């Protein structure tokens, strides 16, 4: 079992801790949802290889441009979130977390994950960004914005339904070992 | 860690914590803070430990069982001491806090009203010029600590030996060295997050939502300061690229 590093970044409220969470937790949290996370180590079997894949979250250090890189050093993945409820946090995706990823982690595969997929079909959702004149992220602008980013690939998930998400873990594992 | 203090935080929330008939008296409101309180302790009681895996565990035992300089130590586990010190004193006043709120009869019933007091104290004076001194001196030597450690495990037997050896149980799964040293760097960045999940929930009584409003406040300023505090040091970096 090779040992592996994973960085999740985005902008705040992008869902990341959650995902995190929802990941490395054995049952779904019904009682409480914690509010951080501290760092976990995953056992992942993947296409017949052994991996231990270490957690890492960058909430709490978006504000503070000298702390946020410490969390970089031997990154094998990074995970590169936005919110599909939020067509802001992808317009941020090219302009900010790409060039700070691309220099702190040059050769790092990014995987482009969007986040909260239900909220696409959210009533609520589409009422608020309509106020705005805004929608949810479509699936093709999230495709199109990881080809242009360079993107090792774009993948959709619900933290909530649980829907997509080892599947994030299971991809991210294998570029790590490319 | 201790016994006592790991059952007492065992559960997954405040509310699996205490006695479900003593959840059953209290409203909604009060749950949910005391939910997001109990996550402020028992992640400190989490981060206390880690630094005590790293003054006892790994310095300690690097001193009595290697022929390493005492200097190659100190940059592996920079102000380790201080840390330990800061930490372990805000969390005996948060475990007091609690044991003082408890129902006579109980060792787990409690509900603590009064949490900014303590935040405003910590996050102040003098005690908020160690922590940000403290934190701008060890973030600035956390590249150095793990490039120091990533160079002893690979040229030295003994060391890599060393390791192997003391991070082989289970429970030290997710406590390396350099896993430790990050734990350490992020902790920092949690209070306000914590801090105002706990506001949210806290409107009740006015005193108490001005006390964590002015603490929350205190961390986002020591946290703009280590930010401003810090540059990274490198192992055998010339005068001619530190003053350029
Ligand atoms: C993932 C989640 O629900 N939360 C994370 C940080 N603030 C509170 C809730």
């Amino acid at each position: 079992a090779i040992r592996k590093k994973l960085v999740i970044v985005g902008d705040g409220a992008c869902g990341k801790t959650c995902l995190l969470i929802v990941f490395s937790k054995d049952q779904f949290p019904e009682v409480y949802v914690p509010t951080v996370f501290e760092n976990y180590v995953a056992d992942i079997e993947v296409d017949g290889k052994q991996v231990e894949l270490a957690l890492w979250d960058t909430a709490g250090q978006e504000d503070y441009d000298r702390l946020r890189p410490l969390s970089y050093p031997d990154t094998d993945v990074i995970l590169m979130c936005f919110s599909i409820d939020s067509p802001d946090s992808l317009e941020n995706i090219p302009e900010k977390w790409t060039p700070e990823v691309k220099h702190f982690c040059p050769n790092v595969p990014i995987i482009l994950v969007g986040n909260k997929k239900d909220l696409r079909n959210d009533e609520h959702t589409r009422r608020e960004l309509a106020k705005m004149k805004q929608e949810p992220v479509k699936p093709e602008e999230g495709r199109d914005m990881a080809n242009r980013i360079g993107a090792f690939g774009y993948m959709e998930c619900s933290a909530k339904t649980k829907d997509g998400v080892r599947e994030v873990f299971e991809m991210a594992t294998r570029a790590a070992l490319q | 860690s201790m016994e006592m203090d790991e059952k007492d935080f065992a559960a997954d929330s405040w509310s699996l914590a205490v006695d479900s008939s003593f959840l059953q008296q209290h409203k909604k409101e009060v749950m949910k803070q005391q939910d997001v309180i109990y996550e402020l302790i028992q992640t400190e009681l989490h981060h206390v430990r880690t630094l005590k895996i790293m003054t006892r565990l790994f310095r300690t035992g690097m001193l009595e069982e290697l022929h390493l300089e005492p200097g190659v130590v100190q940059g592996l586990f920079p102000c380790v001491d201080e840390l330990s010190d800061i930490h372990t004193r805000f969390l005996s006043q948060l475990l007091e806090r609690r044991r003082q709120a408890l129902c006579p009869g109980s060792t787990r019933n409690f509900v603590i009203h009064r949490l900014g007091d303590l935040l405003i104290s910590q996050f102040s004076g003098p005690s908020a010029e160690q922590m940000c001194k403290t934190y701008s001196e060890f973030c600035s030597r956390h590249s150095k600590a793990l490039k120091l450690y990533k160079e002893l495990y690979a040229r030295d037997k003994r060391f890599q030996q060393f390791i192997r050896k003391v991070t082989r149980p289970a429970v030290l799964k997710r406590h390396g060295v350099q896993e430790c040293i990050l734990l350490v760097t992020q902790r920092i960045t949690k209070y306000p997050l914590l801090i105002s999940r706990i506001l949210q929930h806290s409107h009740g009584i006015e005193e108490e939502r001005q006390d964590l409003t002015t603490a929350l406040g205190l961390v986002k300023e020591l946290l703009s300061n280590v930010d401003e505090g810090i540059y990274q040091l490198e192992k055998g970096a010339r005068l001619q690229e530190i003053y350029n």
